[PDB]
């Protein structure tokens, strides 16, 4: 392959050939963007859903520290 | 210590006091506190003065 057809300067990461290379691209990749700001979500759930995650599988929550 | 009031919990100052009873030997002193009421008049009673 020539070098800059690649997607970037370098040819590091391969991840902007995805527009061209697509195997099904009347199959939308699934996105949840419209969902969150459907349900009115603040800065603030998306940490505490992810707190909510570390907790599920038996680690400990943040510090209270954390918060402020 | 360096104590910053932007410390962890188990790094913040905590205060303590620890009381130490000391028994030995003597004719009485301190202890519990007892209740009471409110006397009446005019009636035969069962009272503790
Ligand atoms: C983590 O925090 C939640 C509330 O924010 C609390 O209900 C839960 O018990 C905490 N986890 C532990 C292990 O105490």
């Amino acid at each position: 392959l020539p070098a800059h057809l690649l997607g970037d300067m370098w040819g590091r990461f391969w991840t902007n050939l995805y527009s061209l290379t697509v195997p099904f691209g009347q199959k939308p990749n699934i996105d949840v963007t419209d969902a969150m700001v459907d349900q009115a979500w603040d800065a603030q759930r998306i940490f505490k859903e992810a707190e909510k995650f570390f907790v599920s599988v038996g680690l400990p929550n943040m510090t209270q520290g954390f918060w402020e | 210590y360096g104590f910053q009031p932007t410390n962890g919990v188990g790094y913040q100052p905590y205060r303590v006091v620890v009381l130490s009873f000391e028994l030995l030997h003597a004719p009485a002193t301190v202890c519990g506190p007892k209740k009471s009421t409110n006397l009446v008049k005019n009636k035969c009673v069962n009272f503790n003065f």
